[PDB]
RNA sequence: GGAUAGUGGCCUACCAUGGUUUCAACGGGUAACGGGGAAUAAGGGUUCGAUUCCGGAGAGGGAGCCUGAGAAACGGCUACCACAUCCAAGGAAGGCAGCAGGCGCGCAAAUUACCCAAUCCUAAUUCAGGGAGGUAGUGACAAUAAAUAACGAUACAGGGCCCAUUCGGGUCUUGUAAUUGGAAUGAGUACAAUGUAAAUACCUUAACGAGGAACAAUUGGAGGGCAAGUCUGGUGCCAGCAGCCGCGGUAAUUCCAGCUCCAAUAGCGUAUAUUAAAGUUGUUGCAGUUAAAAAGCUCGUAGUUGAACUUUGGGCCCGGUUGGCCG
RNA sequence: GGACUUUUACUUUGAAAAAAUUAGAGUGUUCAAAGCAGGCGUAUUGCUCGAAUAUAUUAGCAUGGAAUAAUAGAAUAGGACG
RNA sequence: GCCCGUCGCUAGUACCGAUUGAAUGGCUUAGUGAGGCCUCAGGAUCUGGGA
């Protein structure tokens, strides 16, 4: 007796198993943006899928409908948000085109690696998994952290680690503790 | 670290207001423990079975010994 | 038709093909890694192109 | 028009037709009839275990030429006796009569396999641990 | 009239001959509790719903009833039927489809743990009780996030590019490398505080904690469908594979392995069921000369269906909502 | 308040309408599945936005419409108005 | 070349079938009929017609 406590799933699978050019096209985004699974490609690729459904559904009711301008413009507006949709074509006919990398491109994993800080779309993941760089003073150790536009200018190491200072941390520490205690006493 | 916090008109009205564990906690209250919850309902059920005071059934199982 | 044909040679090719055993080999990365791997692998240098492309070729 | 009624009250006829013709479908015949439950040496259910009678030899069927290595297996749930395929090289020498194994469908749904003549199930298990396991070697069958 | 809390064939007397049905009554089946809902995504549909909410029904099977505002109550009683325990053989006692736990059944499902701290319920009641319920254990049911590595130097090799009368390497890096280089981090271990009813975990965080011998990713597949070899060794229509087509009888692209290679990846195969594909159930939307399919023929009830025609045209006023050109 | 009214189908808007589910708004649970939170300062004595919206059909209700399709009317005048 | 049926082998499935065959479950005639409830009586005892 309780609240069903509610879940969904997240991603969706590929139709066709083995068409060796949409996987060639796959893996170039892995490649591209340091991804570990088809799936984090096959995520996306769902939430623009729906993004579309919405967008669609919404097209066919007459031009200046109530829900089509409430529920479009908050569309909209939360797509800009993140910085995916472009302030000209802010319209849904381009959220209705619109496609994969473009929602790529606003990983952290893929932020914190543009404006340097990272030099790899791999070093990048390392970076955030190993609880280093952070958006305010907070931490943020998720790749797929979809950078908000106005967090984008707050894209820093934390003030933990070292990189953004406060420590070394044991590994070296171990090797700062073998040299005044070999060479010195 | 985001917490919760009260603060009482005098510690009267914290000892009277407060959960008895937390009165527990801080030191001015006693954990009086006691036997196992299921040890308990045990005693009030071996309990039951008695009717009246008991130690009246005490010597009537004196006799007992004896036949 | 016949259902009570021999048994005797039950197992007989597996046991009987001399056993090699498994090298052992370099490991391979995991996760992202092995996807990098096969990305500068495919396409990132590249390697041949013999009329078309290959992957798994021995002796051409 | 050609048959079906285009009435606007003719939705009765409309419907009561299909119900009429879905027999003609062989999936919704058996779903209804029962078969499942009714005939079948499984429940109905996805496996069954029993227990093993006679190992067979059973030969395969033209073009190819063969021995097949079946046993004659004996449901739990039904006393139905029911002929199983042995997977995979040897195998035959892990099963041993009265020995307990858990068949399984042959994924053709109901309907043998390939060249194996009345064979519709295979084995997965023996004395409770999986062929596979004991073909490869990762575990060894138990004592009695 | 009686009975009921009360209407009523509810029951009884008297009287009558009615009630339902191809617009499917009545009977049978249901591996049937109904609903909110669930799964599948062009649409129309198809299939499912024991099961977190609502309703109903039950407490081994039937019936009976006491108490009471409320039960035809079962953690109430009475009887019979079926089970079944204790005994000094005289008798007495029992009802887990509550919580756990055992047997059985089977393809199939967890602890005989803690607490009333929360949620709320009950009582004479702030206090007691609450296997309601919360806490933990067992737990790859499902669902979410996503570690198994990251970066320089060097050894040639390039591909660049300026020059090329010709050595070439030198800058900008593409990277294959059997010596190298210091960094980073939690998996874990663990002072401590936090957490909690008390604990465990999580979040924090001292001390520890990564170089291949790990802290070492799998699960299927590589003839076609279908992404990946015509490598090497083995067998020789045997052993086996093969959803389907097909492979195997001595150079096996298919079996048994080695190497290498693919696909998905903390998950991947398999069996069964269902859904899409299926316009192969066809209202949307099927097919019937010869592929499956027009009753030998006409009549004909139900059923579906069924020609055209009856206030049209013109005139006047009122005030709205978008959009233009100006603001 | 009296006195009377041919029957229907269709369609429009609307009431009455559980929650979770679903669709969907707002909110950076570190992300996310979720959750219904939360956000601001004088962070020494409080300030404040929320907790929408939609779907919800077959039947019953309530209202607008009068095309399409039915029904009924006056022929032995037992017609209609006074 | 194709190809039809009897006849013969192995294996599997369903049918028919003496046994007025068997088993389970649901109703149900007739007979017997527990028990509580209602009711006519009863009156161990125990009081002021009642218990
Ligand atoms: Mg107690
Ligand atoms: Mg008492
Ligand atoms: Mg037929
Ligand atoms: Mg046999
Ligand atoms: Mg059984
Ligand atoms: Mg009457
Ligand atoms: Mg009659
Ligand atoms: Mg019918
Ligand atoms: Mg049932
Ligand atoms: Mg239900
Ligand atoms: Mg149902
Ligand atoms: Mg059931
Ligand atoms: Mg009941
Ligand atoms: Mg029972
Ligand atoms: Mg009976
Ligand atoms: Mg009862
Ligand atoms: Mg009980
Ligand atoms: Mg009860
Ligand atoms: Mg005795
Ligand atoms: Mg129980
Ligand atoms: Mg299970
Ligand atoms: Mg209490
Ligand atoms: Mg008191
Ligand atoms: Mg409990
Ligand atoms: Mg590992
Ligand atoms: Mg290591
Ligand atoms: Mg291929
Ligand atoms: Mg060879
Ligand atoms: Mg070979
Ligand atoms: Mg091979
Ligand atoms: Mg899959
Ligand atoms: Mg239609
Ligand atoms: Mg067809
Ligand atoms: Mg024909
Ligand atoms: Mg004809
Ligand atoms: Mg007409
Ligand atoms: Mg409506
Ligand atoms: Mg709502």
């Amino acid at each position: 007796p309780r609240a069903p406590r509610t879940y969904s799933k997240t991603y969706s699978t590929p139709k066709r198993p083995y068409e060796s050019s949409r996987l060639d096209a796959e893996l170039k985004l892995a490649g591209e943006f340091g991804l570990k699974n088809k799936k984090e490609i096959y995520r996306i690729s769902f939430q623009l899928s729906k993004i579309r459904r919405a967008a669609r559904d919404l097209l066919t009711r007459d031009e200046k409908d109530p829900k089509r301008l409430f529920e479009g413009n908050a569309l909209i507006r939360r797509l800009v948000r993140v910085g995916v949709l472009s302030e000209d074509k802010k319209k849904l006919d381009y959220v209705l085109a619109l496609k994969v990398e473009d929602f790529l491109e606003r990983r952290l994993q893929t932020q914190v690696y543009k404006l340097g800080l990272a030099k790899s779309v791999h070093h990048a993941r390392v970076l955030i998994t190993q609880r280093h760089i952070a958006v305010g003073k907070q931490i943020v150790n998720i790749p797929s952290f979809m950078v908000r536009l106005d967090s984008e200018k707050h894209i820093d190491f934390a003030p933990t680690s070292p990189f953004g200072g406060a420590r070394p941390g044991r590994v070296a520490r171990r090797n700062a503790a073998r040299k005044a205690e070999a060479s010195g006493e | 670290s985001v917490g919760f916090g009260l603060v009482y008109n005098s510690v009267a009205e914290a000892k009277k207001f407060e959960p008895t564990y937390r009165l527990v906690r801080y030191g001015l209250a006693e954990k009086v423990e006691k036997a196992s919850r299921q040890q308990r309902k045990q005693k009030k059920n071996r309990d039951k079975k008695i009717f009246g005071t008991g130690k009246r059934l005490a010597k009537k199982v004196a006799r007992r010994n004896a036949d | 038709a016949k259902v009570h044909g021999s048994l005797a040679r039950a197992g007989k090719v597996k046991s009987q093909t001399p056993k090699v055993e498994k090298t052992e080999k370099p490991k391979k990365p995991k996760g992202r890694a092995y996807k990098r791997l096969l990305y500068t692998r495919r396409f990132v240098n590249v390697t041949l192109v013999n009329g078309k492309r290959r992957m798994n070729p021995g002796p051409s | 028009g050609k048959g079906k009624p285009r009435g606007l009250n003719s939705a009765r006829k409309l419907r009561v037709h299909r119900r009429n013709n879905r027999w003609a479908e062989n999936n919704y015949k058996k779903r209804l009839l029962g078969t499942a439950f009714k005939s079948s040496p499984f429940g109905g259910s996805s496996h069954a275990k029993g227990i093993v009678l006679e190992k067979l030899g059973i030969e395969s069927k033209q073009p190819n030429s063969a021995i097949r290595k079946c046993v004659r297996v004996q449901l739990i749930k039904n006393g139905k006796k029911v002929t199983a395929f042995v997977p995979n090289d040897g195998c035959l020498n892990f099963v041993d009569e009265n020995d307990e194994v858990l068949l399984a469908g042959f994924g053709r749904k109901g309907k043998a396999k390939g060249d194996i003549p009345g064979v519709r199930f295979k084995v997965v298990k023996v004395s409770g641990v999986s062929l596979l396991a004991l073909w490869k070697e990762k575990k060894e069958k138990p004592r009695s």
